[PDB]
């Protein structure tokens, strides 16, 4: 545990804002809804699990597709592939191995060919204009797993659960940054799990307040009892697991007392 | 495209050629850094997806600045601010005379504050090498290729271990270890700084195995007092030979008690007590600082 993160935690809190997609882009698109990113989010993750994807790789793409979508009007039938160029240059940025083009191409059924594929990685990556080291709120719950006095995998793998959650809705998870997003996770889950809080010295550390995250933990804690009703149901699967401790089978709590 | 005359190929880099180029219309000395690019097969290299984002996160004086991204179908041009040679080419050109210690002590000064920009910016570098690091005809060092490195997490996970270049490859990288983080830029920057220091390199193994022995003939063959945990690493064998550790006096005779110190905490075999290039830049070896000129 080094020397540099404080000064880590500084410049996300500052690339984190540079980063953002802008809150209302959907309301600005004519063809595509809410409904239809929450479709395309959710197979995102299908082909994370199915490829064994980082998480990581994950948040950074919905970043990159949230982005893509702030300047670009796209239609239904091509959304599907800015999803796909923006898994692929979130696992050439961020993965040990990147699944091939070939096999982007296949996990899409032939829905559209290899040329279009790199067709549109080239213009996410002019879109983007290359900047592709975006925060997430996984880089922020991580940071923030080492205040866990002490360790709770259990917690850990429910945070990620959340977090992994605010991804499918844009309204109302576009609102927030993704340092609120995995402090609100992170307190969650705690007090999920172990029944402690929003600890002080992440308060302290990120200058939130436990209800500085009241609005965006009023919106988990609803995202959360409701999630197994959901109409999208890949991350409630994934986080079945046994590497994940079974946490989407865990019980909300009812009330928040906040 | 066209408002570039190329003057000559300057090199081979991690991936594609360097060439000298002119701007036809202002006069502007650049460098070309060509890519090579497939459709039929992989798109844009992740190897480029990594340096030109990381590069736009790193503007500083002591890190070579991408000032164009000619970004075509068929091609794709890095366009760099002309730096006059790299370290390597330095060193050799001044393998009899020496470099005069004024202008190690600035040049290592200079490496250690663009990689503290580095790692305070959440990036490992994971390539020093003295050819990846270019000089200008004013005492100003620079840290380039980006090719190879890596925005990392904190906590970090598991990176590639296909790792630096093996004569500046940290032993937690030779012996297998899970995690790996700043501390190998900083071993690799130990490794140049004595480099200077002696003319020569200091540790010019041929393999990884043999990289390891030359590691511990200098610096004594590494125990649990000294690093916690090495004997229980993937590929540490207890049958590595035992050697004592050499006398920096006779390392680098060249260099002062200050010298001395910071470069046995540079070359230190915990990652976690190894000096970081913040700690570095705070160390006595740089109270007298200056800037001179490369005698060429
Ligand atoms: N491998 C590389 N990665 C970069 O970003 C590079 C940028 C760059 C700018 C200037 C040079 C350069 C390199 C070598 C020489 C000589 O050997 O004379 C002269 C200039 O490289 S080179």
């Amino acid at each position: 545990v080094p020397d540099y993160h404080e000064d880590i935690h500084t410049y996300l809190r500052e690339m984190e804002v540079k980063c953002k997609p802008k809150v209302g882009y959907m309301k600005k698109q004519p063809d595509i809804t809410n409904s239809m990113r929450a479709i395309l989010v959710d197979w995102l993750v299908e082909v994370g699990e199915e490829y064994k994807l980082q998480n990581e790789t994950l948040h950074l793409a919905v970043n990159y597709i949230d982005r893509f979508l702030s300047s670009m009007s796209v239609l239904r039938g091509k959304l599907q592939l800015v999803g796909t160029a923006a898994m692929l240059l979130a696992s050439k940025f961020e993965e040990i191995y990147p699944p091939e083009v070939a096999e982007f191409v296949y996990i899409t059924d032939d829905t559209y060919t290899k040329k279009q594929v790199l067709r549109m990685e080239h213009l996410v990556l002019k879109v983007l204009t290359f900047d592709l080291a975006a925060p997430t709120v996984n880089q922020f719950l991580t940071q923030y797993f080492l205040h866990q006095q002490p360790a709770n995998c259990k917690v850990e793998s429910l945070a990620m659960f959340l977090g992994e959650l605010s991804l499918i809705d844009a309204d109302p998870y576009l609102k927030y940054l993704p340092s609120v997003i995995a402090g609100a996770a992170f307190h969650l889950a705690l007090y999920t799990v172990t029944g402690q809080s929003w600890p002080e010295s992440l308060i302290r550390k990120t200058g939130y307040t436990l209800e500085s995250l009241k609005p965006c933990l009023m919106d988990l804690h609803q995202t959360y009892l409701k999630a197994p009703q959901h109409a999208q149901q890949s991350i409630r699967e994934k986080y079945k697991n046994s590497k994940y401790h079974g946490v989407s089978l865990l019980n909300p709590p009812e009330t928040l007392n906040l | 495209m066209e408002n570039f005359q190329k003057v000559e190929k300057i090199g081979e880099g991690t991936y594609g050629v360097v060439y000298k180029a002119r701007n036809k219309l202002t006069g502007e000395v650049v460098a070309l850094k060509k890519i090579r690019l497939d459709t039929e097969t992989e798109g844009v290299p992740s190897t480029a997806i990594r340096e030109i984002s990381l590069l736009k996160e790193l503007n500083h004086p002591n890190i070579v600045k991408l000032l164009d991204v000619i970004h075509t179908e068929n091609k794709l041009y890095l366009v760099f601010e002309f730096l006059h040679q790299d370290l390597k080419k330095f060193m050799d050109a001044s393998a009899l005379t020496g470099i005069p210690l004024p202008l190690i002590k600035s040049y290592l000064f200079q490496l250690l504050q663009g990689l503290a920009f580095c790692h305070s910016h959440r990036v490992l570098h994971r390539d020093l090498k003295p050819q990846n690091l270019l000089i200008n005809t004013e005492g100003a060092i620079k840290l380039a290729d980006f090719g190879l490195a890596r925005a990392f997490g904190v906590p970090v996970r598991t990176y590639t271990h296909e790792v630096v270049t093996l004569w500046y490859r940290a032993p937690e990288i030779l012996l297998g270890c899970k995690y790996y983080s700043t501390a190998v830029d900083i071993w690799s920057l130990g490794c140049i700084f004595a480099e200077m220091v002696t003319r020569r390199a200091l540790f010019p193994g041929d393999s990884e195995i043999d990289q390891l022995f030359r590691i511990f003939r200098t610096l004594g063959t590494p125990d649990e007092v000294v690093w916690p945990g090495v004997t229980s690493m993937p590929d540490y064998k207890p049958s590595f030979p035992k050697w004592a550790r050499q006398d920096f006096s006779k390392v680098v005779p060249p260099l002062d008690e200050d010298g001395r110190s910071l470069l046995s905490q540079m070359l230190h075999y915990d990652p976690n007590k190894r000096i970081s290039a913040k700690a570095a830049l705070a160390h006595p070896f740089f109270q007298d600082v200056t800037k001179p000129v490369p005698h060429l």
